[PDB]
């Protein structure tokens, strides 16, 4: 019959390893990097666009950078398309929340959530992993800003930076070397695209090939604002900290 | 609208010795004012030295003793050809009834056997599945006739003591076969001629160690 | 649930020594319309077997569908078709009584009654009765309808018990159904003069009557009879 | 089940609930607790069908513990009330609905305000001062309409209520053999032994 | 019906009569209206005889696979409350059920469970349940206190269901004593109304009304 | 890969025998039958001296009258004790009685093969199912993953179960006592099993019509050891 | 080889493996044997043990009054086929009034072992099966096996060493057929069968398992004490 | 559906999804249980490998099932998250319809029975996680701690441990475990639960998580403070 054709996704090696998960995360790691730092008056997210062609509309676009609801956003690395099914149940997971308590979803909750989805499809089914890893970046009440990272094993682990995709050996080394706990937005902003410059398998950095977001509390009192930033406003935080 | 439930009448009657029990039952089967059949039996032998009747709407009767002789059947089949006893029969009964509590057999139900000891033994149902051993019970449309006369001289309800000052009961013990259909015989006779859905026949099925005995009477048939 | 719409009535019949007589007039009522005329109410199954049913013409219609089915499957790997493992006509009953009651049950009945006549293998008359209600009986004579009211009465005078059914003759006993469909004709308001009857006999076997009238009818005394009491005119 | 009242006090939330439960001509009990505890500082009283009642109640119970445990926090009492309707929303429109009146007291510990609300059978919420579900309102709201005040103390509360019940007592048909009177405030839940 | 089940000192006494009806139609007189689910626990059975002797017999098979499950005996609580979410799941269909789960266990003490086929379920010390409760009650209230005598509450038990046997038409045959323990439930007898009657009657000085 | 339910050459369901394998790994179980009752035992073999033995559950209650032990993949017993205690309540809710020592074996026995591709594997887990009732009297049976059932008058199954099996052959006969019985259980379990047998790595149980299924406690175990090397070293 | 993974798969010549696979766990299996006259049938079976403190595997199933079959291989697969005709025998009773023909019987076991040899994931019955009967056209002896193939026969022999009492009956057919009347003559004439396939053992009283059925004899199944008379 | 037996038996008798979920589970950072007199002490490793975390929001590794039983784990992270959940809802489950909470046996045994589902239902491969229940029986001071692991099987331990290196770890507790004498207090329970890490861990900074359970559902997560005492005192003792 049709257990020929069988590629049996969800089984252990002789190791005690995902086969599928082990090679996503080995498809994950040829995807463009990006970078997540938290600091205490806001997060930053940065990414790197996969090799831009000249004559890409790049206003109009999005690739790496996507949000889940006002207070919550993440970064993606890996197969978009596998993504975007994972977003919109997203979207519609933090929906139902608020529709049940008429409060907006802690950001955890929601990262469990998709954590659990992603596992699912590593124990049963017979499917092929999501090639997918996410960097969320978002905001609650309980315990303020938040960075969290999500892989196709449906492991999940809280950060004060973190990179994912290309090159995350080498940023997470630079990371680690110049991040400090009293550290701001703006410097938070500075770290994430200096240590982009440095990873990037480009020649040169520039504003076509980021994408760029912000998650403050710099809205009138109390309250979070999410900034996806425009490519003119890449172009002027890329002269701003000297980078081009 | 559809009534899925009829009444066919007849009237049927259980009594328990020492050694033995009978359950008898007429054989007249009616709708309405009209007779259907003078002999149509409804106290059927169902193996393992039980006895059955399903007295009220016929084709639920009908049902019930042929879901219940089947169910002898697999009992045989499921435990080693182990003999049903007449406790274990009633149990299994009072499942079949409450099976369709919410659409239930519209039947009085009657077995008679002997127990597990070797006594005579009669259990009595009601619709839906509860049961009760007595040693006297007649169901169906004379039921309210026979069973008085039943508790007085059965049971030997209401008699005391001649010359005791009513303080001394008369003393309860077990009847012989041959007194048993003594009151079978009259309490079916007299059900006859007060009761217009009783009559034509009377058929007893007796139970003994030896096996299952029938006695055949005739009834008036007006 | 159901209503009847076309409907058939009375069956009647009865065993005699050597088998069993049943008749059926061709009806098809629809209401107070005697609407169809050609209907045949008796079903032959086989050569020793004649089912006959009165109520709803179409459930009657689908009854004839299964027992010609029943036919067609039982002669499927079956090299007897025709002698051992040829249909009984107790076969056939128990088959329908367990029909009638399953519909019974799903609140959705065939709104018939059903006379199951014929000779078994072994010689032994048969002849039962079932409804809609999946309810079933058997006696010496048996009719539906207004013949349960009207013909049971006189055949029962024929054959009163078990005992009797020997020393009735096919003479005596066709006679008595004859006369009977006589006395639905006169009584009944939806019944038809012309008729079909059957007899399966052990011997004989099967004999199928079509297309017989009531005849030799008491009208003339009518004459005699003027207005409702004192009128003389 | 019949009397279920709740009033929003300065500090606290005080629910008073009758005691009586009633089948047919007999008052098969006269102490019966009509509320379940749903997390430390929020509590539900409740009243309507027989068994729907405690059924609902105790579904409710668990879901809320059960997130208790999931996060290691507790939900507010605004977010209990909406999972709450909700519930009763969805009930409503089901085969056989939930026929049971709510009000929920709780103790906000993040706004530190004490919170009521008022959710009937159909899913229809209200946050109110002081509230009450059945006959009981139609004696109760005019009576605290004008003795209530928005600044009232826990003791005030308690003899305005005391106010209410022998209303209650004087022209209700039923006798309700009287009331449990429970507390909801900063420190969690507590009992009235003696009222 | 009429059943009964208080609690005291001594632990537990449960009481019911043995009538069974059709309507006006006396159909039993011998009706066991208890159920031994188990030797700590006990179920009486009020409104539809079906309904009560199936459901408390499947009670007692949930009980039973509790303790192989689980080693130890079941609680009163727990094994109320597998007949109130079942009779629950029902609710609608029309059961009639009005019970009563009398047990002792060592965590609970001696406990009474009211649970009826609408879903109510209450723990409590007093209970009457039937047609005559009302007038099982009126004997048991007026005559009840915490200090009664193992002897003096098997009589009041049988005295209230005989009261009831009396004034009510359904309620009658005879009344079948229990009384449960630390040690578990023990019987204590089958008591006719036709010779119990008189017997109080004379004894006691009461029943005034009737001709005597 | 290969199909679950295939057949070898041979004639022989591959993962029904290879279960068969499984169950050869796993601690050794013993059941003798007599007519004074039937004796369960079992060797518990902890992995680790800190693993509470106690805790170790390989003789299992399935009714009153209905006792079990096993040996193999002992989690997958979990589900067919379930469905013999049920079995057994179920025939008696059903038909006011104890259920027969077969019936109930042969009711566990029917999950066996429902397997394929219903369960993915055949159980990796033998069972001695040991009762007693009215008919037959006081049994044994071994109830296997292929399905089948013997009664035996004494069984071993486990590592050390074609020794002991032996062992049982010249030792059984039909006038046993049940003290005799609860001996020779020990006896051979002392002699196949790996570390030396005491109260706290080894377990015994039996079943009698007036008492029922009991397990026997660590105190009771301990006296019938001692009994029985006194016994050994008296010739 | 390559085409015997699953029943799903023709052989390059046309075989189908796994029921030939199924079909040698009967050989493998205790012998037993079938035999009728006009007037009754007979099952005879050798049964096996697995030691001398186990007991000996049961080879007769009773499946209605008028029927039941002997069996030589898998027994819990004969467990779910008999179980399969008492159904059968069962609704024919309900419905129709009817005793089941013992060939309609055989029809029914040959197309429920059939679709379990041409669908993926199922497997091939283990069990070979000798059904005996009497019904309306008086006494009838079938041989089932797994492959789907139902065959009426005077007497057969299935399992191990079979084709010993095989030729027996053979040789024997002209007698033994027309022992009418005489049920005591026609088992001894299934026992000096069966014996033809003994080799080392003989048959004992826990041993041997005889089964008959006829004219005015329910299916009886005799074991124990009961077949003494015929050692 | 996906149907696949995907854990199946091999030639030789194992199932070897089943033993590769093992493999799991021993790569898995190391778990330890230790029941003293009155209480009970979960030890967790947390590999140093990763900085720049945040412990506020990272996971637990020591999970509450109920406010009176808790349960650790080694293996896969993802699959304990359902492990978990399964078991809370268990739990509630339990108090709703038995109005009591559950012993930690049973507890043990619902997951326990989860587990080996697992290793025998079509198109499901097993968890690769073993996990570590402890806790107090509702209205009981006797401490339990429980094991469980891929196969299915659950036991009873006076001190265990699972994960990576776990084999020096049990070596240790194997003859530093008094059966006779448990550890009588709080803080002996503890040292002893540190002292068994530290045989493997690397350094007593942040890769020690202990939480200490008590009864009548007292349970208490240990701060690095905390934890780091004990760490200084053990080394201090060492050294002579
Ligand atoms: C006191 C004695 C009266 O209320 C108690 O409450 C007892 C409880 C004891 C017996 C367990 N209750 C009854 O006796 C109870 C009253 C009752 C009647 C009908 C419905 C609900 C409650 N009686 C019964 O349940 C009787 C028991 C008989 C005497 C064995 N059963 C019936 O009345 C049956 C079945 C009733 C039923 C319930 C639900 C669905 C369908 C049917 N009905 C009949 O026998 C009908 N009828 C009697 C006359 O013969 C023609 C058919
Ligand atoms: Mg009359």
């Amino acid at each position: 019959g049709s257990r020929r054709y069988d590629s049996r996704t969800t089984i252990f090696s002789p190791e005690g390893r995902l086969y599928q998960v082990e090679y996503a995360l080995e498809s994950i790691s040829h995807a463009g990097t990006a970078i997540g730092i938290m600091a205490s008056d806001g997060i930053v997210l940065a990414a790197e666009r996969k090799v831009t062609s000249t004559l890409l509309e790049q206003d109009t676009s999005t690739e790496k950078l996507y949000k889940l609801n006002d207070k919550i956003a993440v970064a993606v690395a890996g197969l978009t398309a596998d993504a975007e099914i994972l977003i919109n149940t997203a979207r519609i997971h933090a929906q139902n929340y608020l529709k049940t308590y008429n409060e907006d979803i802690p950001v955890e909750i929601l990262v469990r959530r998709l954590s659990d989805i992603k596992q699912g499809y590593t124990q049963h089914g017979g499917l092929r992993p999501f090639g997918v890893s996410f960097i969320y970046a978002g905001y609650d009440d309980r315990y303020g800003y938040q960075l969290y990272t999500s892989n196709p094993s449906g492991n999940y682990t809280g950060w004060k930076a973190i990179s994912v995709g290309a090159n995350t050996s080498a940023a997470q080394t630079l990371l680690q070397m110049d991040y400090k706990d009293d550290m701001k937005v703006d410097d938070a902003i500075e770290l994430a695209l200096k240590t982009l410059s440095k990873t990037t398998d480009s020649s040169a950095l520039t504003y076509d090939r980021l994408e760029f977001a912000t998650i403050r509390k710099g809205a009138n009192d109390g309250e979070v604002y999410q900034k996806i930033f425009k490519p003119q406003e890449i172009k002027d935080i890329l002269v701003k900290t000297g980078i081009t | 609208q559809f009534n899925p439930y009829g009444d066919n009448g007849g009237t049927i009657l259980g009594i328990a010795g020492e050694d033995f029990a009978v359950l008898a039952g007429d054989t007249r089967n009616i709708t309405d004012y009209s007779i259907n059949s003078r002999y149509e039996p409804k106290v059927f032998d169902c193996g393992d030295n039980i006895v059955m009747s399903a007295n009220g709407f016929a084709a639920d009767g009908d049902a019930l003793v042929k879901r219940f002789k089947n169910s002898v059947k697999w009992y045989h089949f499921d435990h080693n050809d182990k003999k049903l006893s007449i406790n274990s029969a009633a149990r299994n009964i009072q499942h079949l009834l409450y099976g369709k509590r919410f659409f239930p057999y519209y039947v009085h139900t009657i077995i008679a056997g002997l127990d597990e000891d070797g006594k005579g033994a009669v259990y009595s149902f009601d619709p839906v599945g509860s049961y009760e051993r007595e040693q006297c019970r007649a169901g169906g449309a004379a039921a309210s006739l026979i069973m008085p006369f039943l508790d007085n001289q059965v049971n030997f309800k209401n008699q005391y003591e001649p010359g005791t000052n009513g303080k001394v009961k008369k003393p309860l013990k077990y009847l012989s076969v041959e007194e048993v259909i003594k009151l079978v015989r009259d309490s079916f006779t007299s059900a006859t001629e007060r009761h217009i859905q009783v009559g034509d026949g009377l058929e007893i099925l007796i139970v003994t160690k030896d096996g299952v005995r029938k006695e055949f009477y005739e009834l008036k048939r007006d | 649930t159901q209503q009847p719409i076309v409907t058939g009535t009375s069956v009647i019949s009865m065993k005699y020594d050597n088998g069993v007589i049943i008749a059926a007039d061709n009806l098809g009522s629809y209401g107070s319309l005697l609407r169809f005329n050609g209907v045949e109410r008796l079903i032959p199954v086989g050569d020793n077997t004649v089912v006959g049913i009165s109520g709803d013409i179409s459930d009657m219609q689908h009854i004839e569908r299964l027992l010609k089915d029943l036919v067609t499957e039982n002669a499927y790997d079956n090299p007897l078709a025709d002698a051992e493992e040829a249909l009984e006509p107790s076969y056939i009953f128990e088959y329908l009584a367990t029909v009638m009651y399953q519909r019974r049950s799903k609140m959705n009945p065939l709104w018939n009654a059903i006379i199951v006549a014929g000779v078994q293998s072994n010689g032994d008359q048969f002849l039962r009765y079932v409804n809609l209600l999946g309810v079933t009986y058997s006696s010496p004579t048996l009719a539906t309808g207004f013949g349960a009211h009207m013909a049971n009465p006189l055949l029962r005078k024929v054959v009163d018990r078990e005992s009797d059914i020997p020393k009735t003759t096919v003479q005596v006993a066709e006679e008595a159904i004859v006369n009977a469909m006589r006395v639905l004709y006169y009584r009944d308001a939806r019944s038809s003069r012309n008729f079909s009857l059957a007899i399966i006999d052990k011997n004989t076997g099967l004999t199928f009557k079509k297309n017989l009238q009531v005849e030799n009818m008491k009208w003339d005394f009518a004459k005699d009879i003027k207005g409702y009491g004192t009128q003389k005119i | 089940m019949d009397i279920i009242l709740g009033i929003r006090v300065q500090d606290s939330v005080i629910l008073a609930s009758s005691k009586a439960v009633t089948r047919g001509i007999s008052v098969l009990k006269d102490s019966d607790d009509k509320t379940r505890q749903l997390s430390p500082h929020t509590l539900m009283s409740f009243a309507g069908e027989a068994g729907d009642t405690v059924q609902f109640a105790e579904y409710i119970q668990a879901n809320i513990q059960l997130y208790s445990i999931r996060e290691d926090y507790e939900l507010s009492p605004q977010a209990v009330s909406s999972f709450v309707r909700q519930e009763l929303a969805k009930s409503i429109r089901s085969r056989r609905p939930y026929q049971v009146n709510v009000l929920i007291g709780g103790y906000d510990k993040k706004k530190n305000k004490p919170e009521l609300y008022q959710i009937d059978y159909l899913g229809t919420k209200v946050e109110l001062p002081y509230g009450a579900h059945g006959y009981s309102g139609f004696y109760t709201f005019s009576l605290l309409d004008h003795h209530y005040r928005p600044d009232m103390t826990t003791e005030e509360g308690l003899d305005l209520l005391k106010l209410c019940v022998q209303e209650l007592e004087k022209r209700m048909p039923m006798d309700f053999k009287g009331v449990i009177v429970k507390i909801v405030d900063k420190d969690g839940i507590r009992q009235v032994d003696d009222f | 019906t009429t059943t009964l089940a208080f609690r005291f000192q001594g632990g537990i006494i449960v009481a019911v009569n043995s009538r069974a009806t059709a309507g006006n139609w006396v159909a039993s007189q011998t009706v066991k209206k208890v159920i031994e689910i188990n030797p700590f626990l006990l179920g009486t059975m009020a409104g539809g005889a079906a309904d009560c002797q199936f459901w408390e017999t499947w009670l007692g098979s949930q009980c039973r696979l509790h303790e192989l499950r689980e080693k130890e005996r079941i609680s009163v609580a727990a094994a109320s409350k597998i007949l109130s979410n079942l009779v629950y799941q029902y609710k609608g269909a029309g059961l009639s059920m009005g019970t009563m789960i009398c047990g002792y266990t060592r965590k609970e003490g001696p406990t009474i469970y009211y649970v009826d086929s609408d879903g109510t379920r209450l723990k409590g010390d007093i209970f009457c349940v039937g047609s005559g409760q009302t007038f099982a009650y009126g004997v048991l209230d007026s005559n009840y206190k915490w200090d009664l005598s193992v002897e003096d509450a098997l009589y009041l038990g049988k005295r209230s269901i005989l009261a009831a046997a009396h004034r009510d038409a359904y309620s009658g045959g005879s009344v079948n004593l229990y009384h449960v323990t630390e040690d578990g439930w023990i019987y204590h007898g089958n008591h006719d109304v036709g010779e119990l009657f008189w017997k109080v009657k004379e004894e006691e000085g009461s029943f005034n009304n009737v001709i005597g | 890969d290969r199909g679950v339910s295939t057949f070898s050459p041979e004639g022989r369901l591959f993962q029904v025998e290879y279960s068969l394998e499984a169950i050869k790994l796993g601690s050794t179980a013993i059941g003798i039958a007599t007519k004074e009752g039937v004796v369960l035992g079992v060797e518990k073999r902890a992995t680790s001296p800190l693993l509470e033995s106690d805790s170790i559950e390989k003789i299992v209650e399935i009714d009153r009258h209905i006792g079990c032990a096993m040996s193999g993949l002992t989690a997958d017993a979990r589900s067919m004790i379930e469905h013999a205690r049920t079995a057994a309540v179920t025939h008696n809710l059903y038909y006011d009685e104890d259920i027969n020592v077969e019936s109930l074996t042969q009711s566990v026995c029917d999950l066996a093969l429902r397997f394929g591709e219903l369960m993915s594997r055949p159980f990796g887990v033998a069972l001695l199912i040991a009762g007693h009732d009215a008919d037959d009297g006081y049994q044994l049976f071994h109830a296997e993953p292929s399905g089948t059932f013997y009664r035996y008058n004494a069984k071993a199954i486990g590592s050390g179960s074609e020794g002991a099996q032996a062992e049982l052959l010249n030792e059984w006969h039909s006038s046993l006592t049940l003290k005799e019985a609860e001996l020779l259980v020990l006896k051979i379990l002392k002699q196949v099993m790996e570390e030396k047998l005491d109260e706290n790595n080894a377990q015994l149980s039996c079943i009698t019509k007036q008492d029922g299924f009991k397990i026997y406690d660590n105190e009771k175990t301990a006296e019938l050891i001692k009994e029985l090397k006194e016994k050994e070293a008296a010739e | 080889n390559n085409y015997d993974g699953d029943t799903v798969t023709f052989s390059p010549t046309g075989r189908l493996f796994q029921v030939e696979y199924a079909l040698e766990a009967i050989k493998q299996g205790s012998v037993t044997v079938g035999l009728r006259s006009n007037t009754h049938a007979v099952l005879v079976a050798l049964k096996r043990n697995a030691d001398e403190l186990s007991s000996y595997q049961k080879k007769i199933i009773k499946c209605d009054e008028h029927m039941g079959l002997s069996l030589a291989g898998l027994a819990p697969d004969a467990r779910v086929l008999s179980n399969y005709l008492r159904q059968q025998c069962n609704y024919s009773s309900l419905v129709f009034n009817r005793k089941l023909a013992v060939e309609r019987a055989g029809h029914l076991l040959c197309d429920k072992a059939q679709k379990n040899t041409q669908s993926y994931g199922g497997r091939p019955y283990g069990v070979g099966l000798l059904i005996i009967g009497y019904d309306k056209s008086g006494a009838h002896l079938l041989e089932f096996q797994p492959s789907g193939n139902v065959t009426e026969l005077y007497g057969t022999a299935i399992g191990a060493r079979s084709q010993g009492a095989k030729t027996y009956l053979e040789r024997t057919l002209d007698t033994f057929i027309k022992i009418d009347g005489n049920p005591d003559e026609l088992i001894k004439a299934g026992v000096e069968a069966i014996s033809q396939s003994l080799r080392d053992e003989s048959l004992t009283v826990d041993n041997l398992s005889i089964a008959i059925v006829g004219k005015d004899t329910p299916f009886t199944i005799y074991d124990g004490e009961a077949v003494a008379k015929y050692i | 559906g996906y149907d696949r037996a995907l854990s199946i038996f091999s030639p030789d008798g194992h199932i070897f999804q089943v033993e590769y979920a093992l493999e799991a589970v021993k790569r898995g950072t190391c778990a330890v249980g230790v029941k003293g007199k009155n209480c009970v002490v979960l030890g967790c490793e947390r590999r140093s490998t990763l900085k720049l975390q945040d412990t506020r929001i990272t996971p637990s590794k020591v999970s509450k099932i109920d406010s009176h039983v808790v349960l650790s784990f080694s293996g896969l992270n993802a699959d304990s998250r359902i492990l978990i959940e399964k078991a809370r809802v268990e739990a509630q489950s339990h108090r709703l319809t038995l109005e009591d909470p559950v012993t930690v046996e049973y507890l043990t045994r619902y997951v326990a029975g989860v587990q080996q589902r697992y290793t025998q239902s079509g198109g499901v491969r097993p968890f690769g996680v073993s996990t570590l229940i402890a806790g107090f029986d509702p209205r009981d001071d006797e401490p339990k701690l429980y094991q469980t692991e891929p196969s299915g099987i659950y036991s009873s331990w006076s001190a265990q441990t699972i994960g990576r290196n776990s084999k020096t770890v049990r070596e240790f507790l194997e003859k530093n475990y008094d059966r006779k004498e448990p550890p009588a207090t709080v803080e002996e329970c503890v040292k002893l639960t540190v002292r068994s890490l530290l045989e493997v861990v690397q350094t007593g900074a942040k890769n020690i998580e202990i939480t200490v359970v008590k009864p009548d559902s007292d349970i208490v997560a240990l701060s690095s403070e905390e934890i780091n005492q004990y760490v200084t005192q053990i080394e201090q003792e060492k050294q002579e």
